């Protein structure tokens, strides 16, 4: 419900991440492109619902003041520790709270966007606190989110 | 900065809610009446109202899941906009 001067300028830059063809408005078509660029697949009705929840004048598009207004309502952030721990748990084959340094390389060099073997070495150096070649991922996530 | 933190968590959907919620009230009443306020339980009647009851309850669950989906799509866009606060 309250925004600073610095935040208004930064949210102007954010508006450009959404206004793809640069005409000062966000359409359902532009919103669909941005959402798909984030690996999401909103339906036509979901895109129209997102436009309609923030479009006050009912012209079917989002302008900068409507965009800024909705940002004010959701400024509150929360820690992501539990969610990140749940992403590590996907790779905990035996559900014992550990992922070996070998399994971490196997996952990080083959799945998603990937890390190089050298980047994996830097991550394991930090993650493997005990130097036992095993990562207690609850502890590692707690360290990163501290 | 924000580091690893993220944003803290329509006439058509409203219409779906009101009709389904009225149907939950209708069917809860009719199952109650046909199981507790009758001298002889008619099982064909109970089966019919149980089918209408489950369909209304599951319609309300479907709307609630759709509202949670819409809310996370909105949180995704707010999270993307908040990346520009990193300066
Ligand atoms: N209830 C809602 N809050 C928001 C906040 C931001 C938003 O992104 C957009 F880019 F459309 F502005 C959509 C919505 S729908
Ligand atoms: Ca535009
Ligand atoms: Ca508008």
């Amino acid at each position: 419900d309250q925004l600073t001067e610095e935040q208004i300028a930064e949210f102007k830059e954010a508006f450009s991440l959404f206004d793809k063809d640069g005409d000062g408005t966000i359409t359902t078509k532009e919103l669909g492109t941005v959402m798909r660029s984030l690996g999401q697949n909103p339906t036509e009705a979901e895109l129209q619902d997102m436009i309609n929840e923030v479009d006050a004048d009912g012209n079917g598009t989002i302008d900068f003041p409507e965009f800024l207004t909705m940002m004010a309502r959701k400024m509150k952030d929360t820690d992501s520790e539990e969610e990140i721990r749940e992403a590590f748990r996907v790779f905990d084959k035996d559900g014992n709270g550990y992922i070996s340094a070998a399994e971490l390389r196997h996952v990080m060099t083959n799945l998603g966007e990937k890390l190089t073997d050298e980047e994996v070495d830097e991550m394991i150096r930090e993650a493997d606190i005990d130097g036992d070649g095993q990562v207690n991922y609850e502890e590692f996530v707690q360290m990163m989110t501290a | 900065g924000r580091k690893l933190e993220l944003t803290k968590a329509d006439t058509q959907l409203t219409k779906r809610v009101k009709n389904a919620a009225a149907n939950v009230l209708r069917e809860t009443w009719l199952i109650y009446k046909n199981t507790k306020l009758v001298k002889k339980i008619d099982h064909a009647k109970v089966r019919k109202h149980q089918r209408k009851f489950l369909q209304a309850i599951h319609q309300l669950r479907s709307v609630k899941m759709e509202q949670r989906k819409l809310n996370d799509q909105a949180n995704t866009l707010v999270d993307l906009a908040k990346t520009q606060l990193e300066h």
